[PDB]
RNA sequence: CUCCUCAUGGUCAGACUAUGUAGGGAAUUUUUGGAAU
């Protein structure tokens, strides 16, 4: 079975973006990693709100809990 | 280690906690429980116009922040339950010394 | 909370409203049973008698200390 | 060995940023879940994402019956719950 | 204005002086003494030493703390000896400020002479355990015609009571004295270290022994290697063995060191097994030791105990390493690679860069810059990329000139007697035959952040890496360009067998060159 | 296990309140309540909190999502004083 | 009569084009196909797409792994 | 963990009401430590007039987490 | 301070109660938030 766990270390060491369950904030950066209770760490980390860029915010941690999904850009 | 333990160091402390419903409290604390449950006493509250309350108890979870003296040393009440787990694990040459 | 036993205490709901009531027992979760509860919502108005209430600690904000037991 | 195991995680996980924080005595900026940002010094963080963080500014956003302005103070000692962090950015 | 605090107590008249110090700023101070500009001169215990002559001399508590014994303890007559040896005048001076319990102690030796004893019964089971490896003594009775010549028997005559012997005659002695070497035999036999068997009587060494003795390391000491060291040991287990050893009881600590190990350790590589003691002195090595491999800020009270440790370590790890030869186990791989971290003070796998003399950060980048992975393409290069790469001063440039020369690109090559006819359980004898690049004037070894001096050494190593065994080892100094050397080592099992040939450097890393090879064994 | 669930588990067969985290109010008989708060629930009148009322026969709501309970004032005397 | 978690095997198996109602969202809902699952209820989805309801227009995301929390209702399409 | 007894309810059409003011119907299949729920002939209301048939035969399943309360069309 | 787990000593026919250098109180029914506007 492929899990979502090797999935996403799979995809480790690629650009993502995540969209938050606000959808307020999407993230689009380079993912370093990600922990067992599924917190995600950014580098070169932009800020996506409404769909527009809001600016480069650069290593950046997200909690686990407000993640909605994330996709592979 | 564990930040609520740096809590329980804080009784008999005046604080100002912000909790996550927007409400302002100020108090001395008697005790936080490790859940993070803190009983003060002597407290002014202001509900997001403020009531004077002999004691109040409030459940952890809703804590948002609290605001601590800046007379508080954060140096000495932080390095606490590193030493507690070190006291808790703990031949002929020993006289490396003379006479 | 130990200590606060028997006594009349005021709780605050999550969603705002205030009750009040006679705190008999308690439990890891904080879940409150309180005897000859009541219910006050603005401050007297809309005042209801409920009786015996649990509450869940999952919804209880803060307790004090309203007046002494029967 | 287990303790071992989830110090170690801890240090090439996510959780590097604030770990990299408290060595190396760094301001972060935290968005919260009230919609007020701090930016600080981590003095101490937990598993939750508690922490005690020094120097705290926060800022935040007011509306009034003109232009939405923005507002901000000065917290020497803060300590904060670990639920209403969002998100916490790391920047030079 | 090196010692960071140094210049406002000595620009009022007062002055510091410790171990471990900036010695220009040192210098300075003990001349402006001299001169008469500071009348009041504040020493450090370990800096007398650093004879300051004076015309009067006081002396501030006689109670020094050490972390291991876990409370303070008073001075050694011998430091207030060397401590009152400064002062003459017009009249010499001494103040001493003691304790009403210490008192009488001071007060009668320091004016009345110093009667000298003898601590060999601490040390006579790693004495007796040298002699035998000498093989001077061949028997029990040459043992004790041995400690005949000791000062310790003439003080065990004098003042038996001191020893604890209860029988004051020669019968006495001799009963007493043999009891003694007796035990320490029983410790011996029980720790390999010898073994003994009748027909006077017959001991032999082993393989524990020798290099224990050899190295000097201290029996209990190679008894904790014994009991922790076993196979598939990682790195991090083998350091903790060294660690824990009886060389660092003369490596000092008051209640700041340990509590800034504490604080430190967020910033370490490693971590602490949880079964030991935090306070030993052992925990301290340890952190001092990722401090040397991650090149920290440190304190310059922590930069003698590091040096200590440093002078030390090299023997210890040199047992660590051949006493996991002597076990046949093939990790000994990482005991030699840790070794090397010791002598340069870098890591394996984060940067072979780094070992070069004097590299930092930025500096390293550039090597990125030129797409550098090992050592061996800085010794292709030019003067002109060299003088980019590295703008800095002279001495320093030389250091690394040096230490690009005296570090040799060896080539690994072997000849086997008879690839054909291969028996099994036979002493099979290999000849290796090593290249170098340059032959060396001479052999010293270059490091920063070890100052102590080494001569480079080499490791021969066979072994096949998936049943982790080790078959052969050798130690080689390479003072020729090219030699042969032949490796007298038993074959393994019938069938086909995987034999990997490291030649491993003492000092240097990623100087690891490799053969692999294959014999079908009947 | 808690005492107000022990309590609560004694209010089994007896005619209790309840109001949801959505604000609904079901009175009724309580067939069943577990040690997570989900209880079974008998001959219901509901009313909502635009005052419209239902009755309905058999319903079963989660524990998590319970406000609070009412229950009978029969089981105040004992033994919870202790 | 099957538990959620064997029913969630068969969407795996068969690869049919699933429909996530999310939590307190009416507005959009979440759609594509289950390639893999966890304990948590975190699902890979594979071409899935954004489906705000407020004719209905829809966002192409790819692959996605969509957290278990956010979950009310899967069904298939 | 404990298991609800939803025995009862098996194989019964029941009106979820679940978060978000939402309702469905459907036949009560599977259910687990958790809750969670699988129904059979899923009939969503949407809150205008209509309901849609999602699942006839093909069923879908609900987190009990999600799931606010019950209601047994039967008895 | 509280609840659970574990250990334990006791009592009763798994439960209860004192103590503990113990583990714990972020992944669906409670304390590491779906809230925010």
């Amino acid at each position: 079975p492929v899990n979502p766990k090797p999935f996403l270390k799979g995809l480790v060491n690629h650009r993502v973006g995540v969209k938050l369950k606000f959808n307020s904030t999407e993230y689009r950066g380079t993912l370093v990693s990600t922990d067992n209770y599924f917190n995600l760490q950014l580098n070169e980390a932009e800020e996506f709100v409404a769909g527009v860029s809001h600016g480069t915010l650069g290593e950046i941690f997200i909690r686990c809990n407000n993640v909605l999904y994330i996709r592979e850009l | 280690m564990k930040l609520v333990n740096f809590l329980k160091k804080l009784r008999n402390e005046q604080v100002t906690i912000e909790l996550k419903n927007g409400t302002t409290v100020w108090g001395t604390l008697q005790s936080v429980s490790p859940q993070m449950n803190a009983i003060l006493t002597d407290v002014k509250l202001t509900l997001p116009n403020i009531a004077s309350l002999q004691y109040i108890n409030i459940r952890g979870n809703t804590i948002r922040q609290i605001i601590l003296p800046d007379s508080l040393n954060l140096d000495s009440l932080l390095v606490d339950q590193k030493q507690l787990n070190s006291l808790r694990r703990s031949a002929n040459k020993r006289p490396r010394r003379g006479l | 909370l130990a200590n606060l036993i028997d006594y009349k205490l005021r709780v605050l709901t999550q969603d705002g409203r205030v009750y009040i009531g006679q705190l008999m027992a308690f439990d890891k979760h904080m879940n409150l049973v309180l005897n000859e509860c009541i219910e006050e919502r603005v401050p007297k108005v809309e005042k209801r008698v409920l009786g015996l209430t649990i509450l869940r600690g999952e919804q209880i904000l803060s307790t004090v200390v309203e007046d002494k037991p029967l | 060995e287990l303790e071992e195991l989830e110090e170690f995680e801890f240090k090439h996980g996510p959780m590097s940023l604030i770990n990299d924080a408290m060595v190396t005595r760094t301001p972060v900026i935290i968005s919260l879940r009230n919609n007020h940002k701090i930016i600080a010094r981590v003095k101490a963080f937990d598993r939750h994402c508690n922490m005690v963080l020094e120097n705290v500014k926060e800022l935040w956003t007011e509306k009034k019956g003109k232009n939405v302005i923005n507002r901000e103070r000065f917290i020497s000692k803060l300590f904060l719950r670990g639920d209403s962090v969002i998100v916490v950015l790391k920047t030079p | 204005l090196t010692d960071g605090h140094l210049r406002a107590p000595l620009k009022h008249g007062v002055g510091i002086l410790y171990k471990g110090m900036a010695s220009n700023d040192e210098r300075i101070v003990k001349r402006l003494y001299e001169y008469g500009a500071v009348s009041v001169l504040l020493i450090s215990k370990d800096c007398s030493a650093f004879a300051c002559k004076t015309d009067e001399v006081i002396i501030l508590g006689t109670n020094l703390y050490d972390g291991a014994e876990h409370k303070y303890m008073p001075y050694t007559i011998n430091e207030l000896l060397e401590m009152v040896g400064l002062a003459s005048g017009m009249a010499g001076k001494v103040l001493i400020l003691t304790s009403h319990n210490m008192k009488a102690y001071y007060k009668k030796f320091l004016i009345e002479p110093l009667p000298t004893e003898s601590y060999l019964q601490y040390i006579i089971h790693d004495t007796l355990n040298n002699e035998i490896a000498n093989s001077i003594i061949q028997s029990k009775q040459d043992c004790v015609d041995w400690f005949t010549y000791s000062y310790f028997y003439r003080r065990i005559h004098v003042n038996p009571s001191y020893y604890g012997v209860r029988d004051t005659s020669p019968h006495g002695i001799s009963v007493f004295l043999s009891n003694l070497v007796e035990t320490c035999l029983n410790d011996l036999v029980e720790s390999s270290f010898i073994e003994i068997d009748d027909t006077t009587e017959i001991i032999s060494t082993l393989s524990n022994g020798l290099i224990a003795s050899h190295y000097g390391v201290s029996f209990f000491t190679i008894q904790s290697f014994v009991s922790s060291l076993s196979n598939t040991s990682t790195l991090k287990n083998m350091l903790y063995v060294l660690s824990t050893a009886v060389e660092f009881e003369s490596v000092p600590l008051r209640k700041g060191d340990r509590a800034l190990l504490v604080k430190l350790s967020k910033r370490l590589p490693l971590r602490f097994p949880e079964h030991t003691s935090s306070g030993s002195v052992s925990f301290k090595v340890f952190l001092l030791l990722q401090a040397y491999f991650s090149r920290l800020e440190l304190p310059v009270d922590f930069q003698n105990d590091l040096k200590d440790i440093l002078e030390k370590v090299v023997p210890l790890i040199n047992v660590v390493v051949d006493i996991l030869s002597a076990n046949g186990y093939l990790n000994a791989t990482t005991a030699m690679d840790l070794a090397q971290m010791l002598i340069q003070g870098v890591w394996d796998v984060d940067n072979p860069l780094r070992q070069i003399p004097h590299f930092n950060n930025k500096i390293l980048e550039k090597c990125k810059e030129i797409n550098v992975e090992t050592v061996y393409d800085i010794m292709a290069l030019e003067d002109e990329e060299r003088d980019e790469i590295l703008t800095l001063t002279d001495s320093q440039l030389a250091q690394v000139a040096a230490f690009v020369n005296n570090y040799p690109n060896v080539e690994l090559t072997y000849s086997l007697n008879n690839s054909d006819s291969l028996i099994s359980g036979v002493k099979q004898k290999i000849t290796i035959q090593l290249t170098r690049d340059v032959e060396p004037e001479n052999l010293q070894v270059t490091s920063e952040k070890y100052p102590f001096d080494k001569l480079e050494s080499w490791w021969l190593v066979l072994g096949e890496v998936s049943k982790k065994e080790l078959y052969a080892i050798k130690k080689v100094t390479l003072n020729k360009e090219t030699q042969q050397y032949e490796l007298e080592f038993d074959t393994p099992t019938s069938g086909k067998h995987n034999l990997t040939i490291w030649c491993v450097c003492d000092s240097y890393l990623d100087a690891d060159k490799e053969l692999s090879f294959e014999i079908n064994v009947k | 296990n808690g005492i107000p669930v022990k309590l609560l588990n004694e209010a089994q067969g007896h005619i209790v309140s309840l109001e949801l985290t959505t604000g609904a109010t079901y009175r009724g008989k309580l067939v069943e309540s577990e040690d997570s708060m989900n209880v079974q629930l008998r001959d219901v009148i509901a009313t909502e909190p635009q005052g419209a009322v239902t009755h309905m026969d058999q319903i079963f709501v989660r524990g998590s999502q319970i406000k609070f309970i009412v229950v009978p004032d029969l089981l105040k005397n004992a033994p919870l004083f202790k | 009569m099957v538990p959620p978690i064997n029913c969630i095997f068969n969407f795996l198996q068969q690869q049919t084009p699933v429909t996530i109602w999310l939590f307190e969202q009416i507005g959009i809902r979440i759609k594509g196909k289950i390639v893999g699952f966890d304990e948590f209820m975190n699902v890979v989805i594979d071409e899935a797409v954004e489906i705000p309801v407020n004719v209905e227009k829809g966002t192409p995301l790819g692959k996605i792994l969509l957290k278990g929390d956010n979950i009310t209702l899967i069904t298939s399409a | 963990v404990s298991t609800p007894e939803l025995k009862k309810y098996m194989d019964k059409k029941i009106l979820l009401n679940i978060n978000g003011s939402r309702k469905v119907a459907g036949i009560l299949r599977g259910y687990d430590i958790f809750l969670n729920v699988v129904l059979d002939d899923a009939m969503e209301i949407n809150g205008e007039d209509p309901a849609n048939n999602h699942q006839l035969g093909l069923q879908t399943v609900i987190r009990g987490n999600s799931i606010i309360s019950l209601e047994a069309l039967d008895a």
